[PDB]
Formats: structure tokens, C-alpha cells, sequence
DNA sequence: CACAGTGACTCAGCAG
DNA sequence: GCTGCTGAGTCACTGT
């Protein structure tokens, strides 16, 4: 049993910790309805929900940081290729303009 | 003992500051130093990731404006090259109409 | 109010 | 044993 589940059981909270954290706010409010929790039970429920949701936010925030570095390194890779491709095109245009001007003077 | 003074202290000099401390207070002070060291490692890690991100973004912005400028000037020169080739070809066909 | 995001701090645990 | 690093959880905020 997790520490959260033991604390919820100690305060006689009848809801599963998973439902406290993962229920959409509409269904969460329905679950909380028709109850009689004291301040201690309400505070622990709110603490479990906040920590459970913020845990995932931090997870997603750290995954995005790593993904953003991968996307940046890919952007650099393509830009160097596009710069190389554009320079080749500029060379063929510069060589064609030269040949034309040579043909004339 | 203030914070950074305990962090900068080597493990050898730390044992020189065991004046009147009990076996437990020596432990808690060692965990206090370790906590302060871990706080610096996380800050050192956060700084390293920030400079890496800011440097990669600096190179991307520079290369993006390089590529954008290259594509723009290439398109403008290709216009003038095509126009010069058109006049050259038009003069070519007229040159084939002589006695 | 709600949810979502984020720098900083913390601890755990692995490698050296 | 300590040292650096780093994946997570948490807090105290700010943002929509």
C-alpha cells in the first residue's frame, strides 16, 4: 500500500487514491458530493489530488525539455543541408551567368 | 558553520571540525553537507542544460537567417539570369535571319 | 475557483 | 566510505 493510500485510509476517506487523482473535475465533484468530510479529510484529499496531478506535469515538462533538444538538433541538421544545397544552386547560377557574360564580353 | 563554508570544506578538513560534536551530530552535519552538495549538483545540471539550449537556439537563428537570405538572393539572381538568357536567345534567332 | 506548467530543492540510487 | 550525476517527487509559484 502506498503512503497516500495509507494516509487516506487513516482519515477514513472511502475513495480510491486513483480516482482522487485521475477523475475529471466534473466526475471528481460528483464523487465528493453527498459527503460530510471534515477539514482534515478535505485537506488530505486536495493534497493527494494536487500532488498526483503535479507529478505528471513535471514528468511531461521534463519529457518536453528532452524532446525540444532533439528537435533543435534536427533543425540544425536540416538547415546545414539546406545551406549546402542553396550554395550549390548559387554556384550553378554563378557559373551560368559567367558563361553567358564570357560568350558576350 | 555557514552554508558555502561547509560545502567548500574538504572531507579531510571536515574531520578537523569535530570539536565537541557527538556521534549523531557528526552524522547530521555530514548529511547537511551532502544535501548542500546535492543542491549544487542540481543547480550545476540546470545551468548546463540552459546554456546548451540557448546555444543550440543561437545557432538555429543564425543558420535560419543565412538560409533565408541565401534563398532570397538566389531567386533574385535566377530572375536576372533568366532575363539575360531570354535576350541572348532572342538575339540568337534574329542572327539566324541574315543574308 | 479550476487545471497546467516550471525553477528550485530534495532524496534515492547508480557509477566511478 | 565520498563524489557527480540524474530520474523523480514536491513546493511555491505563475500562466490560461
Amino acid at each position: 500500500l502506498t503512503r497516500d493510500e495509507l494516509r487516506a485510509k487513516a482519515l477514513h476517506i472511502p475513495f480510491p487514491v486513483e480516482k482522487i487523482i485521475n477523475l475529471p473535475v466534473v466526475d471528481f465533484n460528483e464523487m465528493m458530493s453527498k459527503e460530510q468530510f471534515n477539514e482534515a479529510q478535505l485537506a488530505l484529499i486536495r493534497d493527494i489530488r494536487r500532488r498526483g496531478k503535479n507529478k505528471v506535469y513535471a514528468q511531461n515538462c521534463r519529457k518536453r525539455k528532452l524532446e525540444n533538444i532533439v528537435e533543435l538538433e534536427q533543425d540544425l541538421d536540416h538547415l546545414k543541408d539546406e545551406k549546402e544545397k542553396l550554395l550549390k544552386e548559387k554556384g550553378e547560377n554563378d557559373k551560368s551567368l559567367h558563361l553567358l557574360k564570357k560568350q558576350l564580353s | 558553520l555557514t552554508d558555502e563554508e561547509l560545502v567548500t570544506m574538504s572531507v579531510r578538513e571536515l574531520n578537523q571540525h569535530l570539536r565537541g560534536l557527538s556521534k549523531e551530530e557528526i552524522v547530521q552535519l555530514k548529511q547537511r553537507r551532502r544535501t548542500l552538495k546535492n543542491r549544487g549538483y542540481a543547480a550545476s545540471c540546470r545551468v548546463k542544460r540552459v546554456t546548451q539550449k540557448e546555444e543550440l537556439e543561437k545557432q538555429k537563428a543564425e543558420l535560419q537567417q543565412e538560409v533565408e537570405k541565401l534563398a532570397s538572393e538566389n531567386a533574385s539572381m535566377k530572375l536576372e539570369l533568366d532575363a539575360l538568357r531570354s535576350k541572348y536567345e532572342a538575339l540568337q534567332t534574329f542572327a539566324r535571319t541574315v543574308a
